[PDB]
């Protein structure tokens, strides 16, 4: 809540996941790749699409 | 004549070689290393005959 005004920067509080070990518990995770050597800024792209 | 492993540089993504070498038709018989010159003591360029 207070940090919500801060107009600078970009503050987010919470809670360590459960077991300490990487834990987004129920919360996915994925890596966007670029297998045929595209351009980086062509996976930007793919990214931001997402 | 045996190649030079000289510098990594980038093909679109990976990081691959330079190789420095001379021409084919300037190594292919024994008279073509006499074709070959070394700058001398002074800027003298001596074919490998001498």
């Amino acid at each position: 809540m207070h940090f919500f005004s801060f107009k600078d920067a970009m503050v987010f509080a919470f809670a360590p996941p459960s077991v300490l070990e990487l834990g987004n518990a129920t919360g996915f995770d994925l890596f966007l790749q670029d297998q045929a050597g595209v351009g980086h800024e062509v996976l930007l792209q793919a990214r931001n699409k997402f | 004549w045996g190649s030079s492993y000289v510098n990594d540089f980038i093909d679109r993504g990976r990081v691959k070689r330079v190789y420095l070498q001379g021409r084919p038709d300037a190594r292919m018989n024994p008279d073509d290393l006499s074709k070959w010159y070394v700058r001398n003591d002074k800027g003298e360029m001596v074919p490998f005959n001498a």
